[PDB]
């Protein structure tokens, strides 16, 4: 609820908005930066056929998105990235796994910045 | 009750001339549907404007609709709402951005909304 | 209504016919002007740079065109479309051009408007401004001599003191879909081209005399430069529009065709009922 | 009866003439209504032009229309109905305005009709 | 069947053409003469009431279509021409007549271009 | 059945390469139906030269059409294609006539039908 009651914000917005932008002469700032956020969630929400996604995982994947860290790794990387997330926090990040599922709340925000922080140095770009 | 006599007539000559300029943007449905907006000239664009606000305007946040979105309701007075369109209808809010008319209550919410904005 | 909207179906088709056939024409003059502009960037180089050196180099500012004076009153040249049904290319230069002298104008006197293109003229006879000198109907491949007699006019208003500081205002190209509104200064020429590298030149023509020749030959120069950028970006301009256009036509043709597709299954189950409601009861 | 034959070489020629004239009008229309009428070539302009007035002189001054117009009625001759068409249609005509077709007889009428408007 | 191969394609490119293009003259060589043929082709293909033509002459005026003799003459007076064509193949162009309806099958490209040619000098 | 999992992957990648290549040639069509070659970019001049030969080696000569012509005819398995068009895709086989991908089966028959020619 926390996480994601304002994903519909960035979607419902960014589908419409690439209607008029591409017919669109001009686009002032803020709907350039509004078009960036919606493209990862795009490719956020993209998924293959017969792998689901354990709920604890889901919440931190769309926390990074929707916490503007996510912002920085290019639209085809974003997909290799939450493949890499995912494993990351399997071998690593475990007290942030253990919290979630055991209180059905975030973590320390704290904590989950700096790990996100931590994630975002190991990873490498095209 | 839309009658002169029953809402009296500030609220007559206000509603009759809201209607006016909403059905002028219907016949202009079918133009700006493939041209757009470069074929209309003088009068055409002015109307074009004050429908888009004036069609946002008439959109409210309800105490019903917290179970969906997180916003606060409002209750618009009677006197409230009849003034709010004049100033519309007169051009004196023209400069201000179309989606700062939206899920509103009284007409100030507006300038709010706006500065919030800054556009 | 079935009918109705078998005549809409039928309307747009043809309307989506015309404007796949604009796109191709204006497709063809673009490519006409980009070569057009492409050939005078060389003619335009040479005689500018020249020029500037010899005005700027081993001599002080002694030409009214070069020297700057207080301003007593000033004109602005704005050029746009004659024809019309292209998009916001004039509308987007009249916006700076009205609002430039709106947001900093307290006199009608203290501005003139020379103007290039109908739809400006009308603008301009809209509203209510004054023109100076108003040409209209150039050809669709623009020549140096159509604007050389009224660039003599123009350069003949500034030189004489009528106006004593004038802008340009024009579409410049840039992209295939990206054009900018831009606002020149054409003169005085307060500043100047370098190449940094120059020759001995001649001193016998008399240093005002030999100007004479060259500030009037770069004033040409820089509005003919301003009509290469000016129709290139305006043909761009119609292609941009006719393919939205098209592509919004041939959109509404799906979704009318469906709603006549569902009318004539409606129908034609109505008839049916009806048939064998009677011939039940009979 | 529209043959060659059973009514004259000439008759025909300008009948079907007339014909292809209201049907290029027909289809022109869709063109004009929505992308404008300035838009279009000079023999399109022409050909909207002379079929309004065709147009309009197809319309005519009844007896039985003394009840329903005022105007008493008239009754024109098959020979006079020819040279007209045909003026027409060769644009001799084309310079007195589009108002002075509706309900008359004969071409004659037309000219002194548009002297009152004051052409 | 050789003679008609080329007007049924001609006809179709006339088609999606001119329903776009008749409007635009100032433009590419190549679309102004393609939209030439369409219209003579309609021309050559109208035809009065009540007055058959023998196919021998039928063939002989699409080959003209075809080859492009025609481009010369205007679209107007096609429809007179084509009735006059008849009169010279008649009075002079016996051969060329006899051999289609006994053969079935053309006769030899030289002597086809030559009587066509020769009328086309005579036409004015 | 075009999927990774019915076909396998480089079946699947090679099909969907052919789609993309052509697709954008028939833009370039109507580009080149009103204006000539040398006009495109270099990018889609080089998408016009391998479409326009992989449109003639989809084309196959039948066996059935013996009777009519007196060319033989051929049959390719799926493998032999999928290797044929992988190799155009990379353009290994670029240097070689229009005419010789014609009515043709497997790709080493272009290599000796191109040698016919000369």
């Amino acid at each position: 609820k926390k996480v994601a009651g304002t994903l519909r914000l960035d979607l419902a917005a960014y589908r419409e908005l690439e209607a008029f932008a591409q017919f669109g002469s001009d686009l002032d700032k803020a709907t350039q930066a509004k078009l960036a956020r919606g493209a990862r969630t795009v490719e956020v929400l993209k998924q293959d056929l017969h792998q689901p996604i354990p709920v604890e995982k889901q919440v931190l994947i769309i926390y990074a998105l929707t916490r503007g860290f996510l912002d920085d790794i290019p639209v085809e990387d974003v997909r290799r990235f939450e493949k890499e997330f995912y494993l990351f926090l399997d071998q690593n990040g475990q007290h942030l796994l253990e919290h979630i599922r055991t209180t059905k709340d975030l973590p320390n925000e704290d904590d989950l910045n700096k790990a996100i922080e931590a994630f975002k140095k190991t990873f490498v770009v095209s | 009750a839309l009658a002169p006599e029953i809402v009296g007539e500030e609220h007559y000559q206000v509603a009759r001339k809201v209607q006016q300029t909403l059905q002028r943007y219907k016949e202009l449905q079918d133009i700006i549907a493939i041209l757009g907006m470069d074929e209309l000239s003088d009068e055409d664009k002015l109307v074009v404007h004050r429908a888009r606000r004036i069609q946002f305007f008439l959109s409210q946040n309800f105490h019903v609709a917290e179970q969906f979105t997180g916003q606060p309701g409002s209750y618009v007075p009677v006197k409230e709402t009849v003034r709010g369109f004049k100033e519309i209808l007169e051009g004196k809010y023209d400069h201000l951005p179309e989606d700062a008319f939206r899920l509103v209550g009284r007409i100030e919410e507006v300038v709010e909304k706006a500065k919030a904005m800054g556009v | 209504s079935l009918r109705d909207i078998k005549t809409r179906i039928n309307a747009t088709k043809k309307t989506s016919q015309i404007t796949k056939a604009m796109e191709m024409v204006s497709t063809s003059k673009l490519n006409r002007a980009e070569q057009n502009a492409k050939s005078f960037v060389p003619y335009m180089e040479k005689i500018q740079e020249v020029v500037a050196n010899v005005a700027l180099g081993a001599g002080g500012a002694s030409h009214p065109m070069l020297v700057s004076r207080p301003v007593k009153k000033t004109g602005y040249l704005v050029i746009t479309s004659d024809r019309g049904l292209a998009g916001a290319y004039n509308s987007n230069v009249l916006r700076l051009v009205y609002q430039t002298i709106q947001k900093r104008h307290a006199c009608p006197d203290e501005y003139a408007i020379i103007v290039i293109g109908r739809v400006g003229l009308s603008f301009f006879r809209k509203r209510n401004m004054p023109v100076i000198l108003d040409i209209t109907r150039l050809p669709d491949q623009p020549s140096f001599a159509d604007i050389k007699e009224i660039a003599r006019k123009t350069v003949g208003l500034f030189a004489d003191g009528t106006f004593d500081e004038l802008y340009m205002y024009y579409n410049h190209y840039v992209s295939a879909i990206q054009q900018e509104v831009t606002e020149r200064k054409l003169l005085p020429l307060t500043d100047l081209a370098e190449n940094k590298q120059r020759t001995v030149y001649e001193f016998e023509p008399s240093q005002e005399e030999c100007l004479d020749v060259l500030l009037p030959q770069y004033a040409e120069s820089l509005i003919y430069g301003a009509l290469l950028d000016a129709k290139a970006s305006e043909h761009a301009a119609r292609m941009t529009a006719m393919k939205n256009a098209t592509d919004n036509a041939n959109e509404l043709i799906r979704t009318l065709t469906l709603s006549y597709n569902r009318a004539r299954q409606a129908a034609i189950t109505q008839e049916i009922t009806e048939i064998v409601a009677g011939a039940n009861a009979l």
